[PDB]
């Protein structure tokens, strides 16, 4: 295991799916809200599913 | 463009992600996005451009 910082781990992902890294580096702050928000409405979709 | 910006404590270099081999900066190699003061933990040095050297 070799670690790298988790930003730049995301940009490596991003590039992975065809878009260039440095739409991940001005918009890092948009993206974190965001999967912070999926994340929390997560636990609240699996309590309220029968 | 393809590996990442690596410092060996003085000085900054390009590698390929997988093998240590590492390169000068220059400007064959890297792209241009935006000003440098949106991105966060940006650092500074000089990006040499081969064709000044040469001055053809
Ligand atoms: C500790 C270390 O690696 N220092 C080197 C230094 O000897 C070399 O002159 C410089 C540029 O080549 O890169 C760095
Ligand atoms: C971390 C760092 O070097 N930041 C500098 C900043 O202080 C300076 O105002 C600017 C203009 O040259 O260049 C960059």
């Amino acid at each position: 295991a070799l670690q790298i910082p988790f930003p730049m781990q995301m940009a490596y992902r991003f590039n992975g799916i065809g878009v260039t890294q440095n739409v991940l580096y001005e918009n890092q702050k948009l993206i974190a809200n965001q999967f912070n928000s999926a994340i929390g409405k997560i636990q609240d979709s699996l309590s309220s599913t029968p | 463009r393809e590996g990442v910006f690596v410092s060996n404590g003085t000085h900054w270099f390009v590698t390929q992600r997988n093998f240590y081999e590492p390169q000068i900066i220059t400007t064959d190699n890297t792209f241009v996005s935006g000003n440098c003061d949106v991105v966060i933990g940006i650092v500074n040095n000089t990006v040499y451009d081969p064709l000044q050297p040469e001055l053809d």
